[PDB]
């Protein structure tokens, strides 16, 4: 089918910008690709639901938007890109979240056909992407701390701090692929973020090592676990 | 030459067919600066991803 990718966030400072991006690949019924289908952006912030921000039709026509982002956010789409755009302006804190990309399922144009729809369904969204999360916080941005959880059994690595999320945890490659733990981040009393991880091992003992990647601050660690 | 002559609507859009798309419109027949169709026809099409049988 379609499938979608947002991109471009991160963390950026109140009243500033930023662009996220959408990207479409693939095909649906009659090789229909993300431009003959109207997409939307929808955030969720930490904790809570799913907010409706801004719809287009697949033309780039029909634009409509939340009041709650009406006039600081603006969508648009590169059809020869197959790509979708959410050009954000003075971002206030509680923007923060992750933001989706997703697909009405509706059909609304088949331009080689000549076919257009009349109206701008907005149906279903029954393709979404993975999200990219948007950090609105004049805080300054800090790389993790990762420090050994030496040893059926138990090895871990505890990241002490860092800001903000999100990090991404993977033991050897996605070798311990079962049994894994990444908890759930704590904000620490300082006010940065902790995070431990964790996996199960026998009695057997083969080297373990955990990847971590935090992608605001270009940290990449292949800590070890030896006792 | 016709005695009288009159139009009428035989088969009402929307009530007409309910599992089909009707609001078919094309580029190659734009009324009022946006793109429309026939007045006397519908471009039925897939709904929910189906062409029902029609009879
Ligand atoms: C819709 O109509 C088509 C033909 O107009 C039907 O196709 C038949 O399907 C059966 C199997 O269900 C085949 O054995 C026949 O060879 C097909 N052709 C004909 C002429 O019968 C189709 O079944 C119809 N759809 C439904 C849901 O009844």
């Amino acid at each position: 089918e379609v499938q979608l990718q947002e991109s471009g966030g991160g963390l950026v400072q109140p009243g500033e910008s930023l662009r996220l991006s959408c990207v479409g690949s693939g095909s649906s019924f009659g090789e229909s690709t993300l431009s003959y289908y109207a997409v939307s952006w929808v955030r969720q912030a930490p904790g809570k639901g799913l907010e409706w921000l801004s719809i287009i039709n697949a033309g780039g026509g029909d634009i409509d938007y939340a009041d709650s982002v009406e006039g600081r956010f603006t969508i648009s789409r590169d059809n020869s890109k197959e790509t979708l755009y959410l050009q954000m302006t003075n971002l206030r804190v509680e923007d923060t979240g992750v933001y989706y990309c997703a697909k009405h399922m509706s059909m609304q144009q088949v331009v080689s056909a000549g076919w257009e729809r009349a109206d701008l369904v907005g149906d279903a969204f029954d393709v979404w992407g993975q999200g990219t999360m948007v950090t609105v916080s004049s805080a300054s941005t800090k790389g993790p701390s990762v420090f050994p959880l030496a040893p059926t059994a138990a090895l871990g690595c505890l990241v002490k701090d860092y800001f903000p999320e999100p990090v991404t945890v993977s033991w050897n490659s996605g070798a311990l692929t079962s049994g894994v733990h990444t908890f759930p981040a704590v904000l620490q009393s300082s006010g940065l973020y902790s995070l431990s991880s964790v996996v199960t091992v026998p009695s057997s003992s083969l080297t373990y090592i955990c990847n971590v990647n935090h992608k605001p601050s270009n940290t990449k660690v292949d800590k070890r676990v030896e006792p | 030459s016709v005695s009288s002559f009159e139009r009428f609507e035989i088969f009402p859009k929307e009530r007409s067919w309910p599992n089909h798309t009707t609001r078919g419109v094309t580029a190659a027949c734009p009324h009022a600066r946006k793109s429309s169709f026939y007045k006397n026809l519908v471009w039925l099409t897939e709904a929910n991803g189906s062409y029902p049988n029609l009879s």
